[PDB]
């Protein structure tokens, strides 16, 4: 694979270039929020981000080397995690708020408008606070997001070794980034650990988020697009 | 499967 | 205290704190859904009591308020049970060693509704452990990391949050120590550290699914759960 | 809670 032949700097350049854009919601401020309309903004937003995600994933070194069935499985497993980390990233500079879109910045009080949602907002806000605490860098962020894509479904499987080789390359990349940043050898491994342990929390929020979306579906709160329905069905809740 | 098709476009 | 320990001292403390491997009450001459589930929940309840005593021996844990200790244990308890199970089953490809007299292969998970999916994830993790040749010293580090990490984000007591992060760094230092001592290069130490920590993501996933499964068994009244077990289950408010 | 009691024992 040519992905295994990339240098650290080339890796970061590829990932940075593949970044999807920040999208807008169709928030209509002429009418008051209801549970239904807030959740509708979120489900509409998620569907649009998904399309850009699908195309972002294809630009992640090593991903297109996999069979369509493997690509499908990885994205099925990680999609909400990837949406969430992007959200937390976007919200870093807005303490107490979640920047779903530039025209949709919500605080926890607004989150209470949807049943079971505030719990998820709270976890998302705590993670954003953690990013701030660590001063997470953009280059580190894109590495983390790619790790989630390749790792989350990897153990639901020679293609395994290829995935782990790419993952090792990204580890190399993170270290290289920390070193160039002037972190000592000890700080390098300590930060690497701090960053990867965040992924455990991101998985957790995803699992809860999946159950939450499922509940919205089974209560007919909002209609989900066919795509969103299939991504959800894949977690068979 | 929609995703399967979207991954080819 | 904990922050004063050396890498070798941390390893020793963690190894000495290890809980015992329990036996099942299982009568091997008799398996129904209610049968198998009762055995698992009975085992889980007993392992939990030992886990609580073990947590107290993890360096840094008793420095936290009672409230914070409860929170961490409530969040991580099934992760901790599961990684222990995976570790015990490591040398038994295709089987889950719940106890020395309770070694269940993949197909026996089918005796319980929705259990086989969980079995498959646990087995895949054990295989990953084998593939990496996970060591006992690394295992106990990982298990301590889960205790301190899983509920740490969901915490004027940020000095307690920062203290926990300092202890977490120490455990990271300890993992690296073990790897350098094993003769791994610098590049290999960082790669292996990452590989180990990424496993914790899968373990969190399995815990979440396991918690929903246990809950679905609770509302089927097929198996009676101990008071302690119901309290741990209810802390996840599903 | 049982846990709180066990942590104090
Ligand atoms: O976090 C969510 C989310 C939604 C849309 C989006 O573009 C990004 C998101 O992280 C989210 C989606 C559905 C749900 O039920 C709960 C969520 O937190
Ligand atoms: O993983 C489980 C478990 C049970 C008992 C035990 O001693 C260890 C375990 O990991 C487990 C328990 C209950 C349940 O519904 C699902 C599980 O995976």
């Amino acid at each position: 694979s040519l992905a295994l032949s990339l240098t650290a700097d080339q890796m970061v350049s590829a990932l940075l270039d593949a970044e999807p854009p920040i999208l807008y919601s169709e928030y209509d401020p002429t009418r008051p929020f209801s549970e239904a309309s807030m959740m509708g903004l979120l489900t509409n937003l998620a569907d649009r981000e998904l399309v850009h995600m699908i195309n972002w994933a294809k630009r992640v070194p090593g991903f297109v080397d996999l069979t369509l069935h493997d690509q499908v499985h990885l994205l099925e497993c990680a999609w909400l995690e990837i949406l969430m980390i992007g959200l937390v990233w976007r919200s870093m500079e807005h303490p107490g708020k979640l920047l779903f879109a530039p025209n949709l910045l919500l605080d926890r009080n607004q989150g209470k408008c949807v049943e079971g949602m505030v719990e998820i907002f709270d976890m998302l806000l705590a993670t954003s606070s953690r990013f701030r605490m660590m001063n997470l860098q953009g280059e580190e962020f894109v590495c983390l997001k790619s790790i989630i894509l390749l790792n989350s479904g990897v153990y639901t499987f020679e293609e395994k070794d290829h995935i782990h080789r790419v993952l090792d390359k990204i580890t190399d990349t993170l270290i290289h980034l920390m070193a160039k940043a002037g972190l000592t050898l000890q700080q390098q491994h300590q930060r690497l650990a701090q960053l990867l342990l965040i992924l455990s929390h991101i998985r957790h929020m995803s699992n809860k988020g999946m159950e939450h979306l499922y509940s919205m579906k089974c209560k007919n709160v909002v209609p989900l697009s066919d795509l969103l329905l299939e991504m959800l069905d894949a977690h068979r809740l | 499967k929609i995703l399967h098709r979207l991954l080819q476009e």
